């Protein structure tokens, strides 16, 4: 995952934060050391082969400091509400064929241009409920969908039923409508899922989607069956797979910018993000201008990430050691 | 919406874009199903 | 803005204090058009479920001077099965509110009303912004599309109006075609003041006795000051009298109407 920078960017994972340099013994150790002027601020760090310093940071030169909570970078899954629009009929009319185009817009090249469409059709009977409807269109879109060959998952299904109204019922293409026996069900969750990551080669990425309608003919009318509304998201993708992606490219500007290439005449970097967990960032943005005339700005950033468990007590006593020591504002979240 | 151009005079049951004429009753093919008129 | 004259006019502002008659400021104010939009009960009185229902506005004057200067707005609503006569009269309203009073228009031209049958005297505004959560009332009997008043700038651009016509397309009923509607001048509610009427005469009369050439030539020129607020109704006095052959002569006197017609009738 490339990102952008506007100079160079630095991160150090926080795994363990010590108060002395000389308690420095684990990989991912570190301690924020300063002045008792509080005009230079550095990150000494136990690197995964000794000691390491970072850039030092001129505490006149802040831009801003700003610390990032996990939650902020969990992406939230977009989910969509199918149902019966009940202008045209809130029954399924007898006969009918009521068929549904998800139409997929990032798949799998990177434009918009690049578009996909999976589609679900059911023909309604005679005494065909609701329910009755939402459960046949559910088992015919998670067999399309979710079929086990498929390249990549695209978007998960679930129904809900009116006297649960909050619990997800999962269809899938080996689900049978006998272990479907609820007799009220009112809507269709149309979900997207989460690609496959590999750390640097493949980013965090995600195919949208929107449910389309064929038109019926209800009343002699030609009328699109149903609404599709976008519900507020229930789950979230964690900042473990966006992280370590920060890291194997922050491990570049330090260490190696050949990683594989030839590859056992490689340097290998050893990476201290566990891609399975959350963390919280801290961007310390600065600058360099030099002595007379070269009074152009360097604008650097130095991240830190610390691995934090529901309330952040890993990134609030890093705070609170940068704080006392550079004599900065860091808000603590 | 749909246009039907012949009548059927026959005990059994026509095609379906025809007229069921049978003694007395009318049908015809909706929805399925041989709708009687009357 | 360049009136006819009978061999002068001189306006002369009245700020504080053949024939000659005063003019009150409710007969110079131009009453705008009100037209009412119904169902006729000859065709039906409910809307005909398969049926698209267009209006037809006919604008005359849009840019230019002539009647040939037509201008062409249309609202469109197709009917459903469970409409009701309250709901197309507010999804009509909101298709004639998005052609005519968008953002994008150039020129205001014509104001869209929906009364109530609850409130007959109370017409409710719809806009372009107007959405049908907006209108939520299910007894709305008529739809009315009135006039509005036009851009104006002082001696430049003079007060004019685009007067316009709803006609309506025909609609299959029982296998005829027929029209769907009736549209009927109904008595207007709301005038335009006096304001700019009485600044561009006063910015014209005053060349009389003054600066012709305004501002020709602007870096040289004669800047005079005009003494009438375009944001005031004004009641004018006008006083024609002469001087073998007579020339006729134009006195017209203008103050500000605060409701009565006070210091018109202390002049």
């Amino acid at each position: 995952m490339v990102i952008s920078i506007n100079q160079v960017r630095q991160l150090y994972v926080a795994k363990a934060l010590k108060a002395n340099t000389a308690a420095l013994t684990t990989a991912g150790d570190i301690v924020p050391k300063a002045d008792t002027a509080k005009t230079t601020l550095y990150f000494q760090s136990m690197s995964p082969a000794g000691i390491v310093a970072s850039d030092k940071i001129n505490l006149k030169h802040v831009l801003y400091a700003k610390a990032t909570p996990s939650e902020a970078l969990a992406h939230k899954l977009v989910r969509y509400s199918v149902t019966l629009d009940a202008d045209v009929s809130a029954t399924p009319v007898a006969g009918q064929n009521y068929i549904l185009r998800l139409a997929f817009r990032q798949y799998i090249g990177l434009s918009e241009e690049d578009q996909y469409f999976k589609y679900g059709e059911v023909i309604a009977r005679s005494g065909m409920t609701a329910s009755d409807f939402y459960k046949k269109m559910a088992i015919s879109l998670a067999k399309n969908l979710e079929n086990k060959t498929e390249s990549t998952p695209l978007v998960n299904i679930y129904l809900i039923s009116a006297a649960a109204a909050s619990t997800d019922v999962p269809v899938t293409s080996a689900t049978k409508e006998s272990d479907l026996t609820a007799t009220d069900y009112n809507q269709i969750i149309i979900e997207e899922t989460e690609q496959p990551w590999v750390l640097g080669m493949m980013p965090q990425a995600f195919i949208p989607f929107t449910p389309q309608f064929l038109t019926i003919t209800v009343d002699g009318e030609d009328r699109l069956w149903g609404v599709a509304t976008v519900v507020t998201p229930t789950k979230t993708v964690p900042d473990g797979h966006l992280i370590a992606d920060l890291e194997y490219f922050c491990m570049g500007a330090r260490g190696d910018i050949y990683r594989g290439m030839g590859y056992p005449n490689i340097i290998k970097t050893t990476y201290l993000v566990d891609p399975g967990a959350v963390y919280d960032v801290l961007d310390i943005h600065y600058f360099y201008t030099g002595s007379n005339e070269s009074v152009q700005k360097s604008e650097k950033t130095i991240t830190l990430v610390a691995v934090d468990d529901g309330s952040h007590t890993a990134m609030n006593a890093l705070i609170g050691a940068i704080n006392t020591a550079s004599g900065l504002t860091i808000a603590t979240l | 919406m749909k246009t039907l151009r012949t009548l059927k005079i026959s005990p059994n049951a026509p095609d379906i874009n025809s007229v069921w004429l049978y003694k007395g009753t009318m049908k015809y093919f909706n929805n399925g199903e041989w709708e009687t008129i009357g």
